[PDB]
């Protein structure tokens, strides 16, 4: 709800609720980080939950093609090495949070090269927040889908519970 | 915008400022590292250097040496480790002749001021030049990174042992 | 079969002509 | 060593000691000499020495296993 | 954007100079010219020249006066090349005596000149130990 | 110690422990300065 | 097909056309840069800024030459060494330490079930070497599942490490036609000449024609 | 980069690795060296054919003295038509079992003699390896003589 | 460094020191030839050993002559 | 061919232009030495036909193997 990057076509500067006219610069800040972490996140569950639908090559097979299944399948020490994972590259976020000139979800240091942005670097930076907003209605929904229904995307689709 | 740019503003350089080289990321990452890790003394810095290296070092050794064993073997187990072991004693001698031939200073960061300040005219090379202002670029930096180096070497050869031996015998 | 006692003299002599080499060796200069 | 002569050794040394240069945690180790292709004549000698020891190593092999596998 | 506003608009090249001309020796070639040509680096690619006062750094003295060379095709002849020791210790090189070697000037002797032709030298055999 | 013991006593000796003394002599020697 | 003579002419010929044809598409982009190359007409543009990082190209390139030579021709000296001492367990081989080619595997299964599947219209797969049943007409076989084991990995990876260290001439050949560190003006020697002289250690071959020539022996050995 | 060529100051005021490649192939040639005489150089001739002779005396009682340890000299007196000598016995740790069998001759893997020394120590008239043995010690003694 | 020398069969056509790469030789005032001019070698130190001067000599057997000898980072060509 | 690509390929152009000067010498003794000097090859043209002649010798070399091998069974 400012000058900020992410306002679309269909609705600019979207705060119905007004969750951006009182807060700071640096809560402003922090919201940004969590959409697009949430985005990013979002837009790897989607991809993720699909591919391993139709494709789960690793494991030898098993590992039921359906998400929320093979959550529970995993050897669980493959578990721990993806969580380890995240917590050093969300560690060296962290370092990176205090680099100065730090950009909310800059992590590649585009501020570096990136003084005077043009309009197509902001509109790309607003692509990739549109698509991480449609990833996490998305990997909502499939997650819900899968929890009421009890088969996954392409299951359900195909046999027509919609 | 351009993401490629002369690095530091110097188009004469060999080197250019890529969102590899010069990229947050890149910063904060190589700064988590031991060799460029602030607040570590050199001996520190060979330390954790030598557990990493000796850690992932006898994984090769162990699963592929001459003496492999498709289930778990003490003998496997510690031919790998001597062998990780030994290796590890190479790289310490390569680190202590480099040393021993590449510099010739107690105390860095202070004698290229004296001689920027002071005068030089002397043979140089230890008092003028001085590649590096890191306590590593010194006799004893380098000493004792060697040291910490082998120690750390042999402690994380060991460590990784024990918990090849662990995940091999209670999973 | 040659013995122990003969395998370790001619080691021993060994020894002397290699002291006797590096003495030829470092008599020829660096 | 025969067929490829210098000048093509040398700049590719140039590349890899401009790699070295710029890459981290290999900056920290850097030669005392610097690193150059082998001379012209250095050059010639060492194809010379390589040709001559794979010949004769391959004719000695040759001729000791083709006797002692023939003639029992 | 760039360290120097002399600087030709060059972008930058990964064939400059390197560790070397930072603890050994550098080169400057420095030139005025009277439009901003586009020109080829003798490193890597194409630099634009500035209206004025131009100033490039180089490894070699070599790359300095292939520069210079090229420059003579832009009708720039006033090109200079210093040698910087690892320290600010500037030394002309190139315009020795301000005269381009190629014309003759009062004031040079001849160094490494021999009296005869390449048949009067002598023997390598009555050259042997000294 | 037997006789046969000898060969597995010196082919490592000799030709592993000499070659990384030698290296060492000879990197030490051919690095120096005056 | 079942004319064996006429398959092994028809492809030997047609890849060493093919790799003397690429080792000329090499050369003549190498005259290209050295004579057709107008750096004003070129600033800041695509072939600008591949001479600008040359280096970085032919290092990587450089690098990633040796690992695949390294790694696809000491496994194949690893065998060698592994079976002349006695050891067959220790080879790089099916009963051994194998090295299948997984991808090309998923590959070849993946055409042999698009029939039907991804090519609903098709009634057979588009080769046999993907898999399927034996082909043959009079009792010679016409074509047949060409299966990949790790014999194939090996030799894939030799022809890869080939096929870079091809590039890795001719591309450097291209890129330090015009000027280098040794030579900065070898544009002005031309495309095609001998060296710059026994100075600098030694200048022989610096050419881009130069290294044409060392192209077409690396081609030779690829194919 | 300093002192490896002692002989040559050119060579050791090259800041490259050329110094180094040089420094081994010139060392032999005496009358290139820095700080050079006729006298020096006949005298440094006249040592190092000492120590080469040394060299060759040395070689030929390491010969004797592995055939008389790890050969088969004895054996193949009794009968030189049928017994194939050996020269030294192998102690190679890459070796497998199959390629130590296959190597294996009496009581170790041992190398055949293709030089024919066995044929030519019979010949002079030697029966035991005590008599190999004594040439080894002889050798030696006469090594340290001419070093 | 390597050694440079210029012999009296000169002509002073100047063909030398214009292909020399590292500006090593330089034209300097004569009385030997009808030009008036004679090569000088002033800066071997640059001297690189390419050999562009001499093949630029029209005289018979060459007026400058190149003898290679110690190396040196700017005789070898070093950038680095 | 192949082994004989390897003169042009390992030998230099001083060596052959020498003994051409040998060959010339023995012709202008015999009053036969031609108009048109006899030089040797330049190092360009030496490495020209060195990969000539190498790429003719390997390729018909694995050209006859193959053929006759593929031929016969
Ligand atoms: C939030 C992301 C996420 C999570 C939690 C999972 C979780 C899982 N996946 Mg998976 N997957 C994802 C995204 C994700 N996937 C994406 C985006 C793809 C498309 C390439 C796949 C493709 C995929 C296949 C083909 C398979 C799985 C499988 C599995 C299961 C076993 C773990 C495994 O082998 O992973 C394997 C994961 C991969 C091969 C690809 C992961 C690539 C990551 C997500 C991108 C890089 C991450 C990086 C380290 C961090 C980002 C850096 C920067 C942005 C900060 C497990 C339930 C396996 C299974 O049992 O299926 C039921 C299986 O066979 N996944
Ligand atoms: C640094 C290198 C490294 C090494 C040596 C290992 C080693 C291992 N990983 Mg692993 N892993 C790594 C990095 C590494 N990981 C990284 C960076 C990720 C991304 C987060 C993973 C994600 C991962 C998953 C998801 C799983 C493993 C598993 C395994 C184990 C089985 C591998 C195998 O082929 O069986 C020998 C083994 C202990 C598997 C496991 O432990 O199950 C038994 C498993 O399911 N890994
Ligand atoms: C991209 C947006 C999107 C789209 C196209 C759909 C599409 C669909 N949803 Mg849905 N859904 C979404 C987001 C979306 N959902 C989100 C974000 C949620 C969480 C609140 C849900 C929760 C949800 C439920 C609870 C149910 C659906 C159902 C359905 C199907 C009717 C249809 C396939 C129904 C269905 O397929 O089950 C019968 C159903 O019962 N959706
Ligand atoms: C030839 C390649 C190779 C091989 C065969 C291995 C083999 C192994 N690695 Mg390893 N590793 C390698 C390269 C290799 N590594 C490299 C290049 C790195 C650097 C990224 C690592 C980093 C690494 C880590 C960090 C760990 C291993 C671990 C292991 C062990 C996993 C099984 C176990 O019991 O632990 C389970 C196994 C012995 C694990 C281990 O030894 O745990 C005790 C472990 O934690 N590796
Ligand atoms: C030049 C002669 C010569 C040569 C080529 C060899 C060669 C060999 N000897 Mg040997 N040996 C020799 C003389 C020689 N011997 C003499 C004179 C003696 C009596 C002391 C021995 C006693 C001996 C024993 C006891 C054993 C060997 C063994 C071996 C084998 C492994 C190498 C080793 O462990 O060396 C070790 C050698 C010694 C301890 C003795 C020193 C060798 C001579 C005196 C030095 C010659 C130096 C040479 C002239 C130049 C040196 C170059 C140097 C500066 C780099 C190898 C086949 C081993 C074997 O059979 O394995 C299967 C073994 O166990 N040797
Ligand atoms: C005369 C020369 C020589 C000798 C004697 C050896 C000896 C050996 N090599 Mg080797 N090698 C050599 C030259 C030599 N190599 C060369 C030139 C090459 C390159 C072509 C190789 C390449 C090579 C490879 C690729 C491998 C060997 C291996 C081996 C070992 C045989 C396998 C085995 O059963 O041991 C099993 C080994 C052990 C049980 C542990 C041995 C570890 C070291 C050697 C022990 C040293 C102890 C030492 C005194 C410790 C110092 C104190 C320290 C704790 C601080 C053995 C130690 C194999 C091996 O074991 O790898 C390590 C192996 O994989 N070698
Ligand atoms: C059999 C002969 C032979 C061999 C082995 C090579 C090897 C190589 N050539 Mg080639 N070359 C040859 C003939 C050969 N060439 C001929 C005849 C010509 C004339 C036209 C050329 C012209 C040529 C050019 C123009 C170029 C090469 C390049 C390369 C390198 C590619 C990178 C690589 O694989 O390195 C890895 C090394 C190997 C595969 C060699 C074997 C190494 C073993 C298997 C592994 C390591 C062994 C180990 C270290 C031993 C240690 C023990 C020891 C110390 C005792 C490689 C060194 C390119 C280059 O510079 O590299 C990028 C390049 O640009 N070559
Ligand atoms: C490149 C070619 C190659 C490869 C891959 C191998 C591989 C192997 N050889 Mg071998 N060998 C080769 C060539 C090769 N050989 C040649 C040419 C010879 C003849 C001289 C031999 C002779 C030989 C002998 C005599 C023996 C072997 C043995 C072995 C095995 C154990 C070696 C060992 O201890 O590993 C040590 C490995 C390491 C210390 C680690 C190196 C590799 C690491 C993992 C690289 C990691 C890179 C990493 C991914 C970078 C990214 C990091 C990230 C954090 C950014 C192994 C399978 C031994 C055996 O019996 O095995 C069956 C044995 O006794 N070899
Ligand atoms: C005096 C001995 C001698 C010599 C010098 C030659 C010389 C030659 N022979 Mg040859 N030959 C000989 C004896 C000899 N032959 C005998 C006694 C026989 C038995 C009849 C043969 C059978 C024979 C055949 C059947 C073939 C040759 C070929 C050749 C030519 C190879 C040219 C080249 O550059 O190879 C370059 C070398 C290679 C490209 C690789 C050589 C093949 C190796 C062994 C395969 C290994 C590949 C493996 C996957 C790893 C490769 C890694 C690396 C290549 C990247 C050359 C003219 C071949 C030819 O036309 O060219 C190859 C050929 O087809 N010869
Ligand atoms: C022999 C040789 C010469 C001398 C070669 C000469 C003078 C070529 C002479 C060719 C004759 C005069 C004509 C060709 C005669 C052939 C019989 C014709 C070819 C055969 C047909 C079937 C094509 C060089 O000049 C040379 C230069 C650089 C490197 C290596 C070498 C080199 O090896
Ligand atoms: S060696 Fe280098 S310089 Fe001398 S001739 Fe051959 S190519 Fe030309
Ligand atoms: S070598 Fe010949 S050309 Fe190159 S600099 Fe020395 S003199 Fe001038």
């Amino acid at each position: 709800l400012d000058g900020m990057i992410g306002s679309s076509a269909p609705f600019k500067n979207f705060d119905p609720l007004g969750f951006a006219a009182k807060a700071d610069q640096k809560t402003l800040n922090k919201y940004r980080e969590s959409e697009l972490k949430h985005g990013r996140v979002a837009m790897l569950a989607v991809l993720g939950w699909i591919v391993q639908e139709f494709w789960h090559p690793l494991y030898d097979g098993k590992l039921s093609s359906n998400p929320l299944k093979a959550l529970t399948e995993v050897p669980l020490i493959g578990w721990a090495q993806i969580f380890v994972a995240i917590n050093v590259i969300e560690y060296l976020q962290n370092k990176i949070k205090e680099l100065p000139g730090y950009r909310p979800g800059d992590y590649l240091g585009t501020w570096e090269w990136v003084e005077q942005s043009d309009e197509g670097w902001d509109s790309y930076q607003t692509k990739e927040l549109n698509n991480g907003r449609l990833a996490m209605v998305a990997i909502a929904g499939l997650i819900v889908q899968d929890l009421i229904t009890g088969q996954a995307a392409l299951e359900q689709i195909t046999a027509g519970n919609t | 915008v351009s993401f490629i740019k002369p690095y530091r503003q110097d188009p004469f350089v060999g080197h250019l400022a890529t969102p590899i080289t010069t990229s947050a990321f890149t910063r904060a990452y190589l700064k988590v590292l031991p060799a460029y890790r602030p607040g570590l003394t050199p001996l520190s810095r060979g330390a954790e250097i030598g557990f990493t290296h000796g850690y992932f070092l006898i994984g090769p050794f162990y699963t592929y040496g001459p003496l492999r064993s498709v289930e778990f073997s003490l003998t496997s187990l510690a031919a790998g480790l001597l062998a990780a072991i030994t290796l590890l004693l190479i790289l310490t001698v390569g680190l202590s002749i480099y040393g021993q031939v590449t510099y010739d200073v107690y105390d860095n960061a202070l004698i290229v001021k004296l001689v920027r300040q002071m005068v030089g005219s002397e043979r140089t090379q230890d008092l003028p030049q001085i590649k590096g202002t890191s306590e590593l670029d010194t006799v004893l930096g380098w000493q004792k990174f060697s040291e910490g180096f082998f120690s750390g070497g042999l402690i994380g050869s060991i460590v990784a042992a024990v918990g090849i031996a662990l995940y091999s015998t209670y999973l | 079969m040659i013995y122990d006692s003969q395998v370790y003299i001619a080691l021993v002599i060994a020894v002397v002509a290699s002291v006797l080499a590096i003495r030829l060796g470092a008599t020829l200069y660096n | 060593f025969l067929i490829s002569w210098r000048g093509y050794w040398q700049e590719l040394i140039e590349t890899i000691v401009w790699a070295h240069e710029r890459t981290p945690l290999a900056n920290l180790v850097r030669w005392k000499d610097k690193p150059v292709a082998l001379s012209i004549v250095q050059a010639r000698l060492v194809g010379l020495a390589h040709f001559t020891i794979g010949y004769v190593l391959t004719y000695a092999a040759f001729v000791i296993a083709s006797t002692i596998g023939k003639l029992g | 954007k760039l360290k120097q506003s002399d600087f030709p608009k060059f972008e930058g090249s990964t064939g400059g100079w390197l560790s070397a001309a930072k603890n050994e020796e550098k080169y400057v070639i420095i030139w005025t010219s009277k439009d901003a040509s586009l020109f080829e680096m003798p490193t890597g690619g194409t630099a634009k020249m500035n209206a004025g006062n131009n100033v490039a750094y180089f490894a070699r003295k070599e790359q300095c006066l292939a520069l210079g060379s090229q420059l003579r095709g832009f009708k720039i002849t006033n090109y200079k090349i210093f040698r910087i020791y690892p320290p600010l210790d500037i030394t002309l090189l190139h315009p020795f005596d301000g005269v381009f070697p190629e014309k003759v000037n009062q004031g040079r002797s001849p160094v490494g000149k021999r009296d005869a032709s390449i048949g009067g030298n002598p023997n390598p055999a009555s050259l042997k130990f000294q | 110690m037997s006789l046969d013991l000898l060969p597995s006593f010196f082919v490592p000796l000799v030709g592993l422990v000499l070659p990384l003394f030698s290296i060492i002599g000879l990197f030490l020697y051919i690095e120096k300065e005056n | 097909a079942i004319d064996y003579p006429t398959q092994l002419s028809l492809f030997t010929h047609h890849v060493w056309i093919g790799g003397f044809c690429i080792v000329g598409g090499a050369a003549h982009g190498a005259i290209f840069f050295v004579r057709d190359y107008n750096a004003a007409n070129n600033y800041n543009n695509l072939i600008d800024r591949v001479i600008r990082h040359r280096d970085a190209i032919i290092s990587h390139l450089n690098w990633v030459c040796i690992f695949l030579g390294c790694h696809s021709f000491g496994l194949y000296v690893h065998n060698d060494t592994m079976r002349a001492l006695g050891r067959s367990q220790d080879l790089f081989s099916d009963n051994a330490i194998a090295l299948k080619p997984i991808f090309a595997q998923f590959i070849q299964n993946l055409h042999t079930l698009a029939p039907g599947s991804t090519a609903p219209n098709a009634l057979t797969t588009v080769s046999y070497a993907f898999g399927g049943d034996v082909i043959s007409v009079g009792s010679k076989i016409a074509m047949m599942p060409i299966s990949l084991g790790t014999a194939d990995f090996l030799v894939h990876h030799i022809h890869a490490f080939t096929i870079h260290v091809t590039v890795l001439i001719l591309l450097k050949g291209v890129l330090y036609s015009r000027n280098s560190r040794l030579i900065p003006d070898k544009a002005n020697l031309g495309f095609r000449f001998p060296c710059d002289g026994p100075g600098r250690g030694g200048t022989c071959q610096v050419s881009a024609w130069d290294h044409v020539f060392l192209g077409l022996f690396w081609m030779y050995n690829s194919i | 980069v300093y002192k490896f060529p002692k002989f040559s100051k050119a060579l050791a005021e090259d800041p490259s690795t050329r110094r180094i490649w040089y420094g081994i192939a010139t060392a032999h040639d005496f009358e290139s060296h820095d700080a050079m005489t006729e006298s020096k150089l006949y005298q440094k001739i006249f040592a190092s054919h000492f120590g080469h002779i040394a060299i060759i005396f040395l070689w030929t009682a390491g010969n004797l003295f592995h055939v008389a340890w790890q050969g088969n000299f004895e054996a193949w007196i009794l009968n030189p038509l049928k017994v194939r000598p050996i020269a030294h016995a192998i102690w190679d740790p890459h070796f497998g079992q199959a390629a130590y069998k296959a190597f294996l001759k009496t009581s170790s893997p041992a190398n055949l003699a293709l030089s024919g020394v066995y044929e030519w120590w019979y010949t002079i008239g030697m029966r035991t390896n005590n008599d190999l043995y004594q040439g080894s010690f002889f050798l030696i003694l006469l090594s340290s003589l001419l070093l | 460094s390597h050694t440079v020398k210029i012999y009296d069969t000169c002509i002073g056509c100047t063909q030398c020191v214009r292909a020399c790469p590292t500006d090593v030789l330089e034209m300097v005032p004569w009385d030997g030839c009808k030009a008036g001019q004679i090569a000088s070698a002033p800066r071997t130190e640059d001297c690189v050993g390419c050999k562009r001067c001499e093949t630029a000599c029209p005289t018979d057997f060459l007026s400058v002559r190149v003898y290679l000898g110690g190396e040196t980072t700017r005789s070898l060509g070093l950038a680095y | 061919i192949w082994a004989f690509s390897l003169m042009f390929l390992f030998s230099g152009r001083g060596y052959w232009q020498e003994l051409i000067e040998s060959i010339v010498w023995a012709h202008n003794k015999l009053k036969v030495a031609p108009s048109i000097q006899p030089r040797a090859l330049s190092i360009t043209q030496g490495r020209a036909v060195g990969v000539a002649h190498y790429l003719l010798g390997g390729i018909g070399t694995t050209w006859a193997f193959f053929l006759a091998r593929i031929i016969s069974v």
